[PDB]
């Protein structure tokens, strides 16, 4: 398949939109990611994963409530509220934080 | 590979305070508190009192790069007024001018 | 156009609130004039004026070593132009902002476009 | 090809150099695209002519049709980085007055929210910005509002005495 | 108020937030445990560049013959002169 | 007095440019701004990193050409475009010019993830302000 690869390279070199013009260079920049995804919608990045509009807040069940006899449950609820009010976190991050908190608190 | 030394001291202190993130995080979050038990508060107190220098998160003093000056510095440009004034005098900053009101 | 003709419903856009920010007066004037010209060519009734300026004159001395009886400041004659488009579609506004950003004024004259959707409640 | 003179005079003569001047470069630079090229670009952009509804302005009928008013902007970024932590703004500014279908929920919603419920126009703007995005934030806000309305449809037993 | 407390408890049970009230000194701990503390500010590790990788890049560029190091070369020459005069 | 960037009278036919002859109280009056970057803006934030990047780019471009940059550059950020307006002087041949320009352009475009390009200042007269 030597001739096949040769023809493939010839195609990728010629048929592909070459330069020879300023508009062609602009198109090459836009395709190679050199230029921002105009219009700058701030979508090309900063996704922070998904939430499915029901994962970051619904934390009532996922709590692991210590025997209700002290302020530990209230503190955990406050921590969950603070995490939900912070839009700079994800599901896995919040889960790991809650797990580490519960551990460091009631390891025993 | 800096020229001065105060810049390197600040770099080392800031990076040591940033690296040991969890330790100082828990310490500052649990030490001074009137709620919750005091066992963990005393644990954090002992941890912060027994550990050596170059780790405490209280090592943040605004300084510049061109001079490494702590007196009069802003977080907006991470440089001092002198460096800002030196750059403005050369017309290398937009919008900066004399107080014409 | 060359944007894959679809048949799905679009989002109801309303009010493309814009706010230019800069320092130089002539640059902001040129930017707002070009924006108004492009908007009029597109055919969108809008209004333009001048909101209050925002200047936080930071503090600094006049010399470098030692001087207090003679102080100085570094302010700016910044201006703002709210080139808001009252009620329009999202695709046209997006193409307009794309054409703008393809050659926006460096540094000064930075726009802060803002839309206001609607959609159905429940 | 425009020998434009730029510079401050010395005493009593003519500005400095003729061709490229330092000031000319310091200008934000708009020499590109002349009025003719501007008209050409406008004729190119003539495409995209989506119709718009004439629902009467005045900030009344527009809200009556759809009370919710989400904000989905697209700020411009600076430097060579496109990551602009500013596209997550979202507010569910729904006009409760436009709804006007609360038999006993009038006494429930007034208390289930603190910094809301006005007098002239009920601006129920529950800043729902808990998730790390915008569209799913608005979806969760709408779901929570629907759940709250369904729960208020069957008011509690001790909600009358306030 | 008792009625206000019961209403807040009911809302928290429905919404899914903090229920009973207490001292407001827990917000600081919540922020320090979840949000940014103090040393992890946006202008700390970036306040000063390490200048190690940058210095190596500048040295490589100088070796390639496409850069200039005036201060460094002058200091090296002065050090060589001092050593010749030294020590 | 104040000699922030000015040069008092001395001779008559001495070398001097626009940036090498201005007062501190004329930064924006009789003199322009050599850096219309997206840093020192208001009410917009982000200024430290922008100024650092501008200084780095200016120093790199000054170090590129050996003995041909009298005044600083005029960076322009049109979103994702880095336009350079250097005060370059005719050095030698055009082959070396094109080679170095292309090399620097490709290097900066592959490093900063943003297209970069410069243009020489082919003018047979500097921007002399005061005759001095």
């Amino acid at each position: 398949s030597l001739w096949d690869v040769e023809f493939a390279k010839q195609l990728a070199t010629v048929n592909e939109q070459p330069l020879q013009n300023g508009f062609e260079e602009l198109i090459q920049w836009t395709k190679e990611g050199k230029l921002w995804e105009f219009p700058i919608n701030n979508e090309a990045g900063f996704d922070d994963d998904g939430s499915e509009f029901h994962e970051h807040i619904f934390l009532e069940k996922h709590l692991e409530s210590f025997p209700k006899q002290g302020p530990i449950r209230h503190f955990m609820e406050l921590v969950t509220c603070g995490l939900s009010k912070n839009p700079y976190l994800s599901v896995k991050q919040k889960v790991e934080h809650i797990e580490w908190f519960r551990n460091y608190f009631n390891e025993k | 590979h800096y020229v001065d030394w105060r810049m390197w001291r600040d770099v080392k202190r800031r990076k040591m305070a940033y690296e040991y993130a969890d330790e100082r995080l828990r310490i500052n979050s649990l030490r001074k508190n009137t709620i919750l038990p005091k066992i963990l508060q005393d644990v954090a107190d002992e941890e912060i009192a027994a550990l050596p220098r170059d780790s405490c998160p209280v090592r943040i003093r605004n300084r510049c790069v061109m001079t490494s000056r702590p007196r009069g510095v802003k977080r907006r440009w991470r440089l001092s007024r002198i460096v800002f004034r030196h750059l403005a005098d050369h017309g290398q900053l937009s919008g900066i001018q004399r107080a014409t009101w | 156009p060359v944007v894959t003709i679809s048949d799905e419903p679009d989002i109801l856009y309303k009010r493309l609130s814009v706010l230019v920010k800069g320092h130089d007066k002539a640059v902001l004037d040129s930017y707002e004039y070009f924006a108004v010209l492009a908007a009029k060519e597109l055919g969108i009734s809008i209004k333009v004026h001048e909101p209050p300026r925002k200047i936080e004159r930071f503090t600094l001395l006049q010399s470098v070593h030692i001087y207090k009886k003679h102080r100085v400041q570094y302010e700016m004659r910044t201006l703002y132009r709210c080139l808001e488009l009252e009620h329009l579609t999202g695709s046209t506004a997006d193409v307009y902002l794309e054409y703008i950003q393809r050659n926006l004024p460096e540094g000064v004259a930075m726009e802060v476009t803002k839309t206001q959707l609607e959609q159905l409640p429940e | 090809p425009l020998p434009v003179r730029m510079g401050y005079p010395v005493k009593k003569g003519v500005p400095m150099a003729k061709e490229g001047n330092l000031e000319l470069l310091k200008i934000p630079n708009f020499l590109h695209l002349t009025p003719v090229a501007i008209k050409k670009h406008c004729e190119a952009l003539k495409d995209f002519c989506t119709e718009w509804p004439a629902a009467l302005d005045s900030d009344e009928k527009c809200e009556k049709h759809f009370p919710i008013e989400i904000d989905s902007t697209d700020y411009v970024s600076s430097g060579p980085s496109v990551r602009n932590p500013r596209a997550r703004v979202v507010v569910l500014r729904v006009k409760l007055s436009s709804l006007n279908l609360d038999d006993h929920a009038k006494k429930k919603l007034i208390k289930l929210v603190g910094e809301r419920y006005c007098k002239t126009t009920d601006v129920l703007t529950i800043k729902t910005d808990r998730c790390p995005l915008r569209r799913q934030n608005y979806d969760y806000a709408v779901y929570l509002l629907t759940v709250l309305y369904h729960e208020s449809w069957n008011t509690e037993e001790w909600e009358k005495s306030k | 108020s008792e009625y206000a407390f019961r209403m807040s408890r009911l809302s928290a049970r429905l919404f899914g937030e903090v229920t009973r009230p207490t001292n407001s000194k827990s917000m600081k701990v919540v922020k320090l445990f979840s949000e940014l503390p103090l040393a992890k500010k946006k202008e700390t590790y970036d306040w000063y560049p390490n200048h190690h990788t940058y210095a190596e890049l500048m040295q490589t560029l100088r070796f390639l013959g496409l850069y200039r190091d005036e201060h460094q070369d002058f200091m090296d020459e002065q050090k060589r002169l001092k050593k010749l005069r030294g020590k | 007095k104040n000699r922030a960037a000015r040069v008092r009278v001395s001779k008559g036919d001495k070398p001097v440019t626009y940036e090498e002859a201005h007062a501190p109280h004329y930064i924006a009056h009789r003199k322009g701004w050599l850096s219309l970057h997206t840093g020192n803006l208001d009410g917009e934030d982000h200024a430290a990193e922008r100024t650092v990047e501008d200084v780095f780019l200016r120093k790199f471009m000054w170090g590129t050409f050996p003995g041909c940059l009298a005044d600083q550059l005029v960076l322009k950020r049109r979103g994702n475009q880095l336009e350079i307006c250097a005060v370059v002087l005719r050095q030698l041949s055009p082959h070396k010019y094109y080679f170095l320009v292309g090399y620097s352009e490709t290097l900066l475009s592959y490093f900063y993830k943003c297209p970069v390009r410069l243009h020489l200042q082919t003018v047979p007269s500097k921007v002399v302000y005061k005759y001095l």
